RNA sequence: UUGAUGUCACGGAACCUUUGUUGUCUUCGACAUGGG
């Protein structure tokens, strides 16, 4: 093929045309690139035509590129593999000219073009912005600077300066110098090329309040691709011309048709302007963050009746946050703060793990990893669940809904919130919205958690001084008027509260007379609301005790009524699940993967199971099953990062499977009494009333001498579900 | 009032040192200068001016010693000499105004809350904080640390090298981000002096508590530390101005490699190989008629250049000079680097983390363990420095050029295997409070020395290249190198643990028992075998510091850090390693490869070539071994190459949705291939080593000569000798070796079938190791696996047979001859070729087994019908008698050849029998010459009865007349030279030349030779035809393998031999004048007219009678001994050869022709070997069988199909030639044996009537009728006719 | 040439990806020379 090319050009070019050199420059440029590129075109074995003629006309060719390489890349019609295959080919190419004595400016323009574009084609690997994305920019900026060095005003390599200088500034970094001047020159360039512009008219006529652009804005053609920015960039300019009504009407079109992928900008640019309409203390913001929280609830089903995962957005926390300040229902907050839980977030990392997992077993999620369109979506430049009713909760109860509000926390505000429920008053009268400060909470948890992990029952002091901070931050939990003295308690925390005991949150009152929560009242867990759904227990005699724990004899437990197995195997686990047992015991070690939640495993005696193993088991037969744990459930979680994690764990795969209530430890649990409590629960079945009395029965020992040691001991454990 | 102490550093490892930056940057916002904190400083002498020296702060040695103090007062209980401290005080406003904020959780000893901010009576920690005291008043006070006397340097590169660190992704194998630092090395620059200033207030058990603390400091600026109280510039223009001179710059390139080669010692210079005969005219070193010899040989003897380090720094100089100057002598297309290998990103400490105490108690053991590390393989720990471009990947060396291994490395392959042993990766974020998993823990507790070794001999460079799946070459502009440390490398290894366990945690006793085992995957470049070590020699004890005894031992001798309290501690540690309790078994596993060759075999090396005295074209990589100071060589077979040949193997025979895997470009790619050998984003999981020989093998030479099809004389080519280790049936080639596969491949049956299947290839000899299996070398003969628990051997068992059916019998001849007794023949005649040549552009490709195409082996027996002679030609003094002792002078002598041998067995070479049925082929499908001298120029003499053309032409006249071995238009002289004006490519029709020839046209191609579409002047314009196509061109591969022919029998000789007692010896028959062949003969004259006739054959007769009776065949007179004749060892008829074809994608056609062209025909014979002129060299074929490759695992029989492909064979040609089919005819003609009573004569004319006594005409006779220069083309093209 | 009641930088493997490959019978008979 490209033989025959050049074989024309020579038959019909003289070189005082500049069309004909410039064809047949081109030739010989294609020609030799894929003879780089080892393509089938190597296999090409014939020479040319008319030898001593060509050696004539080629020899007087080269006796007297960019162009070329302007033109690939144009196609687009292709997946971001592609894209990313022709851009870099591009860069490997130019870059070897570009760092010329003197370049020209088409081979310098086009290849700021290749390395912005590359840009924004990298896949994210941690919480912070890969380091290669910045360079990127800051290369593209580099050689725009060389054109704008010798032509203050070439308007092409302008706008790529500065379509790099706005993503540096959308990745953390500060903008660079002459930011303004460089702005000031596009004002003076004066006209839209691209819809990818009109967000810098928006940023000068932010910085500056030069409004004569925003009617152009409002005048822009309706027949593009995505729309769902323009109207977004429609409302910003119609709000610096105050004219709110359409403010209004353009901002709720932008979130009705917005994309379904946060990777496109239009996510971030939206919080943006929640954001600064909040600033400028405007109430619009409060209507439009309700709507894009709204909007935002897109999300998949795993195996497991009440298990969700999503795809990881760096600004979502925010915008929670602002849909909970814009609400002023507390039922409505609820509900706000209540989508947050009961749902991991991933990377497109590790995505493509549970991808690989999934084909391991020939599961058809893994057409639902289609998700990974993601991917897809980085690029603006081409211009390319049922609600539980509150009221099915039993009026014998009381509900208290946490959620930590870490904008309002670092506004300086208390932003820790309490959303207590009561069934039993009248209806304007039922809800509490009590509020407080966990900043020194969170530090007490973190000084424990330390000493608790070089120590374990070391740390018994700062438990202590831990459940006293519990109080502190919540007074309102010890007062009648909030919890009345003797109904029940559900909790359903968000955040680092998981990991607490509040059932032993302790007043300090007068020195002689301690007083603990169990005392006053039951508890039970929930992880979120929307696993309500009671259902009677299992209608069996049969129990059954798996162990992988060498460590220890339970004396009390084996020696009894039980279906007792000393070793176990992944197998014998995924066969006992299949029975429906009234009471199935798991006492074994389990670890944590701080990367993936669900390639946490149990320890088996040959073979590790998964916690996507154990949601996964088919023809498992549970429903009703009360179930307790040994250490996996401790074991499985790992150390906290940020106040507002929450980490899946085996306790919440068993109640994915309709689990009726399960007995599980906050930390390592002493093997001595494991043995003691799990055998009275496992005697005298109401879980509720038992392990109250248990904790009440020790209570006694540890007001003998206040034993932190002791209180570290009993502390522990609590029971997670709501059956019938 | 105060008192001062004097302070001195002394560092035990090459510390680090951070950038100067301007004094506005020397801010919190300065991501640069926050991460720099913990280095040492350069200060700029003057601002504008790099001039400067090192220094330290007092600040960072407070820093230190605070944090010393508190792990002493957890440890003793918050008692200083029974006195008691509070926890100090850690909290201030204002927090903007400092620089940094403890991220570290603070320890504690007691629970009291601190002393109060404005009392008079603090405590003794509270004094070495200064809140005693609290224009500015100092308590206690540190100065800064400076080097003694205050010297100045020009810059920190004087003082230092800044190197590249990495983050390597877990998950991944990759980095994706890097920093950098200056290392300073501690043998240059060891101590560093300072002083503090006490005010007399401040208390004994205040300064009771600073010394110890200072004592107890073993770690600033990264470095463990001990606190006490022109020549090459002028030869490289000389050498490029030369080089241009003589116009042969295009050699700049291998020049500057094979001078930069020369590092190793300044003794190969006089060893610098010579030309052929052996005279100083190399092509590279006598370039300039002073020679490059010269030039070095004078370097060479320069007293500035005896100190081997300043000929090493002479040659590494010298060699960047000629490379820099290369690079121009090409267009430079492309750069070769890769894109954005430039992410610098530095940790950010958080500004907002929270604060947090910590008790971790008084249990505080140290374990220190002492061994040896031993490099296993070859090693690369990556250090590029950019002063320096001739490498591309470099390796880390000292300032004094010891090899080095880096603490920053050891670090970071224990914190891998760690994560290995948990199976759990980290997602290892900078920055925030420390990261409290099990892996993080363990990792801060940790200790490790830098090392380096005493051997510093240079490294060896690796050569590396890619091959292109369709042509089955090199792909365009593919070579890149790399240097290596060598196998054998020995550095001293110290870990220390500090932690409250006793002992070493279960982890690490397991991760250091895999290092013992000899699983310490250290270095880059894993997946070519490098970079392995072994643990050695392993001690190890436990200090209890909880003790008050030993914890006060271990301060007064500062921990016997130093290399005086290292030797007292060395006394008294344990033997070995102590044994973990939850052992797991390595994530890798060795599987051990054995390979069997019984044929020659080559892994070319072109530098050694060059540099080598040995002087042959081509030799075999050879690899050093460090053994104490010594380096001693060894032939191997690279990692990469076989890396190369098996990776190929699978690419060939899997799809990705029905796109062959070698058709991939492998980027974002997740297929089979990247899932195994890696990617460019992800690691691989099979690691390669080096193959060695067992009984260490020596080389030979081969020497080989192209044959021009016209003449029948050498081609004077280039020439293109080989020097392989020899291997035969009887003497097989071992290879031995290892690969390491990860364990979650074997686990995996599907990723087992890929290597199955692959392997089972390798083990059918598809897969030739090395260069040149076109004639015979690299042929396997087995391949066998051990230690995969047969999960992969599974899939390896022989696929043997499917059918017994014999092969047919060859088709009778039609061809006749009418011989009449009374006449004499020539012994050649010419066959003039049909005028098409059917050619095609794109040939058949590489890449994959095609559908339709046919894979497979022939066997052959040959047979000799006259007398055989294949000469050994590594010694041409054969036959002269013992006792003539030692004779030589530079005499000149009568030669002497014995039979080809290889380990004294009788064989002949593959190269001679594909050349031989290679010229039946071209001629029976009418090919283009696959060999001719288009290029040359005759010319004739003149018959007694300016233009550069005829400068050219003179030119042409005057060698002619110089260069004559017979002497005792402008011309010089009455009667004289005519010179033709044309080259003789012109005289043949432009079909019949080579596809891929030489450039015959007017003016000097040369202008273009920067230029890739030179390449296309060179190339027909219509691709290649059927010989081509099937034998191939150096910018195609060939499509079938000639192996080496073994006898069978036991050797029946022409004469019987000098000593009766031994039957594997011949005796000697003396030779005739052989002579060369004349063109002016067959092209009788200027005249357009006169074209190249065709292609010679040699006729079958028995002249050979003559010469073993000792008579000239013209005239029957006796043959005499003379250094113009020869005398040889040559093998009767009867004699039985045994050799094998393989081929790979043929059509049915073109195996049809193939084998018609081995076989002939009953009546029809070859001609091979020496004399064929006299009647010597005639053998026959037969096939013995046929066997195909269905797939990996059916091979099947061939013999039924043979009738088949013979006729579609024949059925081309009759499609091409449509029965204008006479040069076939006239082939069979010369291919005709005489039969039974026919005997003809068959000789050359003598030169005169009267010269011969038989009294037949004679060539001055001859000329003047029957043979005039009218007839004499038709004569000589038409098979025996007779001249007498 | 530091600034002090706060420095886990021994907080980070220069890592990952590329067959020195391809093409060539150690072969062989007609002259040489300038005059006249
Ligand atoms: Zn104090
Ligand atoms: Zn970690
Ligand atoms: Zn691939
Ligand atoms: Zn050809």
């Amino acid at each position: 093929n490209p033989i025959r090319d050049i074989q024309d050009r020579l038959k019909t070019a003289k070189f005082d045309n500049k069309d004909d050199m410039m064809n047949l420059a081109s030739s010989l440029y294609k020609y030799e690139k894929q003879l780089m590129d080892s393509s089938e075109a190597t296999l090409c074995q014939q020479g040319l035509s008319n030898r001593p003629n060509s050696f004539s006309q080629l020899s007087q060719f080269r006796d007297s590129k960019f162009w070329q390489n302007e033109y690939e890349a144009c196609k687009n019609f292709q997946t971001h593999k592609e894209r990313r295959e022709t851009l870099e080919q591009i860069i490997r190419f130019l870059q070897n000219g570009a760092e010329e004595k003197d370049a020209d400016d088409l081979l310098l323009k086009t290849l700021a073009r290749a390395y912005f574009h590359r840009g924004l084609l990298y896949r994210p690997k941690g919480f912070s912005v890969p380091a290669r994305k910045v360079e990127a920019m800051k290369k593209a900026i580099a050689y725009c600077e060389i054109i704008l060095d010798k032509n203050e005003e070439e308007s092409e390599a302008l706008r790529i300066w500065l379509y790099a200088a706005m993503e540096l500034r959308r990745c953390g970094e500060e903008y660079p110098e002459n930011f303004a001047e460089k702005l000031f020159y596009l004002a003076n360039d004066g006209f839209i090329s691209e819809l990818y512009d009109i967000r810098l008219f928006l940023e000068y006529t932010e910085r500056e309040e030069d409004n004569n652009f925003l009617d152009m804005i409002l005048q822009e053609n309706q027949d593009r691709e995505r729309l769902f920015e323009l109207c977004l960039y429609k409302a910003r300019a119609c709000f610096h011309l105050n004219q709110l009504n359409d403010v209004r009407i353009y901002g709720e079109s932008a979130i009705d048709n917005a994309p379904g992928a946060f990777a496109d900008p239009f996510w971030d640019e939206l919080v943006e302007f929640i954001r600064m309409l909040r600033n400028k203390k405007s109430e619009l913001w409060k209507e439009i963050a309700i709507k894009a929280w709204d909007k935002c609830r897109e999300k998949e089903m795993k195996v497991g009746n009440n298990i969700y995962l999503s795809w990881y957005w760096a600004r979502q926390r925010e915008l929670y946050d602002l849909a909970f300040m814009a609400q002023d229902g507390i039922e409505k907050k609820t509900r706000i703060a209540d989508s947050l839980k009961s749902r991991t977030t991933l990377r497109i990392q590790e995505l493509n793990e549970l991808r690989k997992d999934a084909h391991r077993k020939q599961n058809r999620r893994l057409e639902d990893k289609l998700d990974r369109i993601i991917e897809q979506e980085n690029e603006a430049r081409d211009g390319a669940r049922e609600e539980i009713p509150f009221a099915r909760l039993p009026q014998n109860w009381i509900a208290v809904h946490f959620y930590l509000n870490e904008l309002e926390s670092h506004e300086g505000g208390k932003g820790g919130h309490a959303l207590i429920y009561d069934p039993q008053k009248a209806e304007k009268d039922q809800w509490q919205d009590k509020s407080f400060d966990y900043k020194e909470l969170h530090r007490k948890f973190l000084e424990w958690q330390e000493n608790y992990i070089l120590n374990e029952e070391g740390s018994a002091d700062f438990l202590v001084t831990l459940c006293r901070e519990i109080e502190k931050a919540m007074p309102f939990l010890f007062k009648s008027e909030v919890i009345p003295e003797d109904r029940p308690v559900l909790w359903i925390p968000h955040g680092f509260l998981h990991r607490l005991p509040l059932h032993a949150a302790m007043k300090s009152g007068n020195n002689s007379n301690i007083e603990i929560f169990w005392e006053r009242h039951a508890s039970r867990y929930l992880p979120a609301w929307h696993l309500f759904d009671p259902a009677p227990y299992s209608r069996e005699e049969s129990s059954t005790l798996l162990k992988n724990f060498e460590e220890y004899d339970f004396q009390n437990l084996e020696n009894g009524e039980i279906e007792v197995y000393a070793p176990s195997s992944p197998k014998k686990v995924k066969e006992a699940i299949r029975e429906n047992p009234a009471i199935l015991l798991l006492l074994c070690h389990g670890e944590a993967d701080m990367t993936n939640p669900f390639r946490s495993c149990l320890k088996l005696k040959n073979k590790d199971m998964t916690i996507f193993d154990l949601l996964t088991v088919e023809d498992v037969r549970l429903s009703g099953s009360r179930i307790l744990l040994g250490a996996c459930e401790s074991d499985m979680v790992p150390p906290l990062e940020f106040s507002v994690d929450e980490h899946l764990s085996v306790s919440g795969a068993f109640l994915s499977h309709k689990a009726g209530e399960i007995v599980a430890g906050l930390w390592t649990v002493d093997s001595e009494k494991v043995d003691e409590c799990y055998s009275y629960l496992v005697e005298e079945k109401d879980f509720l009333r038992n392990l109250q009395e248990w904790q009440m029965a020790e209570t006694e020992n540890f007001r003998s001498e206040n034993d932190s040691s002791l209180f570290y001991k009993i502390a522990p454990f609590r029971i997670i579900g709501f059956p019938a | 009032m105060t008192t001062t102490m004097k302070i001195s550093i002394e560092f035990l490892e090459p510390f680090r040192m951070t950038k100067w930056q301007e004094s506005t940057r020397r801010n919190k916002n300065n991501k640069e200068f926050v991460r720099g904190q913990a280095f040492a400083r350069w200060h700029r002498n003057k601002k504008d001016n790099t001039k400067g020296r090192p220094y330290i702060t007092g600040t960072l040695l407070r820093s230190a010693v605070i944090r010393s103090a508190e792990n002493l007062l957890t440890l003793s209980d918050g008692k200083i000499s029974e006195k008691t401290c509070c926890p100090g005080k850690f909290d201030t406003e204002d927090k903007d105004r400092l620089l940094q904020l403890r991220q570290r959780s603070t320890l504690r000893w007691t629970d009291k809350n601190p002393c109060p901010d404005n009392a008079e009576t603090y405590c003794p920690f509270c004094e070495l904080l200064g809140r005693s005291g609290n224009d500015w008043r100092f308590r206690i006070h540190f100065g800064n640390l400076s080097l003694p006397g205050k010297p100045d340097f020009d810059g920190p590169k004087a003082i230092g090298s800044q190197r590249v660190l990495n983050r390597v992704d877990f998950k991944s194998g990759k980095a994706h981000d890097f920093f950098k630092a200056y290392e300073v090395d501690h043998t240059r620059f060891p101590r560093f002096e300072g002083e503090i200033t006490i005010d007399n207030k401040v208390s004994a058990e205040a300064r009771k508590l600073l010394c110890d603390s200072l004592k107890f400091t073993d770690r600033l600026c990264g470095a463990l530390c001990v606190i006490r109280f022109n020549l090459a510039e002028k030869t490289a223009e000389q050498i490029i101005s030369i080089l241009d001179d003589n116009k042969k710059t295009e050699y700049t390139r291998l020049l500057a490699d094979a001078i930069r080669s020369l590092r190793r010692s300044s003794k190969l210079v006089a060893g610098l190989p010579k030309d052929h005969d052996g005279k100083d005219d190399h092509y590279l070193w006598d370039i300039g008629k002073v020679t490059i010899r010269q030039i070095l040989t004078t370097s060479a003897d320069t007293k500035e250049l005896k100190n081997a380090g300043k000929w090493r720094e002479f040659c590494e100089k010298l060699g960047e000079a000629l490379y820099l100057k290369s690079k121009d002598m090409s267009g430079g297309l492309k750069i070769t680097r890769r894109i954005l290998g430039d992410a610098e990103f530095h940790g950010k400490p958080d500004r907002l983390e929270k604060s947090r105490s910590v008790s971790i108690g008084s249990v505080l053991k140290e374990t220190v363990v002492c061994g040896e590390l031993v490099a296993k393989t070859p090693f690369f720990f990556g250090a590029i420095d950019e002063d320096a471009k001739q490498t591309a990947l470099q390796v880390l060396l000292t300032p004094d050029n010891k090899y080095r291994l880096p603490r920053s490395a050891v670090r970071g392959i224990l914190r891998r295997d760690l994560q290995t042993y948990f199976d759990s990766p980290c997602n290892a974020e900078l920055g925030g409070r420390p990261c409290m998993c099990k892996t993080c823990r363990i990792m801060r507790g940790i200790t490790v020395m830098d090392a380096r070794s005493e051997y510093n001999a240079p490294p060896e460079i690796r050569h590396r290249t890619r091959i292109n799946p369709f042509t089955g070459t090199v792909a365009e502009g593919a070579l890149f190198n790399m240097e290596v440390a060598p196998e054998g490398i020995v550095f001293p290894f110290q870990l220390r643990y500090r932690g409250s366990e006793d002992g070493l945690p279960d982890a690490l006793k397991t991760v250091l028992k895999w290092w013992a085992e000899g699983q310490a995957f250290m270095s880059g470049a894993a997946s070519t075998g490098k970079g392995r070590f072994r643990m050695e020699n392993a001690k190890y004890e436990t200090l209890d510091l909880s003790d008050e005894n030993q914890r006060n031992d271990y301060l007064k001798n500062w921990g016997w850090r130093d290399e005086k309290g290292l030797e007292e501690l060395k006394k008294r540690l344990n033997s070995g390693l102590p044994e973990p309790g939850n052992y797991r078994d390595p994530k890798w596993h060795e599987i051990n490869v054995s390979i069997e060759m019984a044929s020659p075999f080559i892994n070319g090396d072109p530098i050694r070539a060059a540099v080598d005295k040995r002087g042959t074209a081509v030799v075999t990589f050879v690899k050093y071994k460090a053994e104490g100071e010594e380096a001693k060589p060894v032939c191997a077979y690279k990692a990469e190459s076989f890396r190369g040949v098996i990776r190929s193997a699978v690419a060939r025979i899997h799809m990705e949705d029905g796109v062959p895997l070698t058709e991939l470009t492998h980027s974002d790619c997740e297929c089979l291939l990247c899932q195994i050998f890696g990617s460019e984003y992800e690691a691989g999981k099979i690691r390669f080593e080096d193959l060695v020989f067992e009984s260490d093998p020596e080389p030979v030479t081969f020497d080989h000569v192209a044959i021009d099809r016209f003449t029948g004389g050498a081609a004077d080519k280039k020439k293109f000798d080989d020097s392989p280790l020899p291997g035969s049936p009887a003497r097989p080639l071992m290879l031995k070796g290892s690969f390491w596969i990860r364990r979650d491949v074997l686990e995996d049956e599907e990723y087992c079938k890929a290597l199955g299947k692959a392997l089972a290839d390798v083990n059918n000899g598809l897969y030739p190791l090395g260069g040149k299996s076109a004639i015979g070398y690299g042929q396997v003969k087995s391949l066998g696996i051990k230690g995969d628990d047969k999960r992969i051997s599974r899939l390896m068992n022989p696929a043997f047979d499917e059918t017994d059916v014999a092969v047919p019998e060859k088709p009778k001849t039609d061809a006749e001859v009418r011989i009449e007794a009374e006449k004499v023949y020539y012994p050649h005649y010419f066959v003039e070729p049909h005028k098409k040549v059917e050619r095609e552009e794109k040939p058949c490709g590489h890449q994959k087994f095609h559908e339709g195409r046919l894979t497979g082996k022939i066997r052959c027996k040959l047979i000799t019908k006259t007398p055989l002679i294949v000469p050994d030609t590594s010694n041409d003094d054969f036959f002269r008698p013992a006792d003539k002792e030692a004779r030589k002078e530079k005499d000149e002598y009568h030669k002497s050849y014995a039979f080809f041998r290889l380990h004294k067995q009788i064989m002949i070479p593959g190269s001679e029998l594909r050349g031989m049925v290679s010229s039946v082929y071209e001629t029976v499908t009418n090919s283009c010459f696959r060999i001719f001298d288009e290029t040359k120029r005759l010319s004739w003499r003149m018959d007694a009865d300016i233009p550069e053309k005829a400068r050219i032409k003179y030119k042409e006249l005057l060698r002619v007349y110089n260069n004559n071995p017979q002497a005792v238009d402008i011309v010089p002289v009455r009667i004289s030279r005519t010179v033709d004006d044309r080259m003789i490519g012109k005289r043949m029709s432009a079909d019949l030349r080579p596809c891929h020839g030489d450039w015959v046209e007017d003016g000097d191609l040369s202008a273009l030779n920067a230029y890739p579409e030179k390449r296309l002047l060179l190339r027909h314009p219509k691709g290649l035809c059927p010989a081509c196509r099937l034998f191939g061109t150096g910018s195609y591969k060939g499509r079938v393998r000639f192996g080496f022919a073994s006898l069978e029998n036991d050797p029946e000789w022409l004469i019987p031999g000098k000593n009766p007692g031994d039957p594997f010896h011949g005796g000697p028959v003396m030779l005739s004048l052989l002579e060369r062949p004349r063109p002016t003969w067959s092209i009788p004259g200027s005249d357009n007219k006169f074209k190249v006739p065709g292609r010679k054959f040699y006729v079958h007769h028995h002249a050979w009678k003559t010469i073993k009776d000792g008579n000239h065949p013209t005239t029957g007179k006796a043959i005499e001994q003379s250094p113009n004749n020869r005398t040889v060892e040559a093998l009767a008829g009867g004699n039985s050869f045994s050799f094998e074809i393989a081929f790979e994608n043929l059509k049915e056609w073109e195996l049809g022709l193939l084998i018609h062209s081995l076989q002939l025909e009953k009546g029809l014979a070859h001609k091979l070997g020496m004399a064929k002129s006299m009647g010597f060299g005639s053998v026959e074929i037969d096939v013995e069988s046929v066997r195909l490759r269905k797939d990996w695992k059916q091979w099947r029989n061939g013999n039924s199909e043979i009738p088949n492909w013979l006729g579609k064979g024949f059925a081309k040609l009759k499609e091409w030639f449509r029965d204008e089919l006479d040069f076939i005819e006239n082939l069979k003609k010369l291919l005709w044996f005489p039969e039974g009573d026919q005997a003809p004569r068959v000789c050359y004319p003598m030169l005169r009537k009267k010269d011969d006594p038989n009294g037949n005409s004679g060539y001055e006779e001859l000329k003047d009728g029957e043979f005039k220069k009218e007839d004499r083309q038709k004569k000589l093209t038409t098979p025996w006719t007779p001249w007498a």
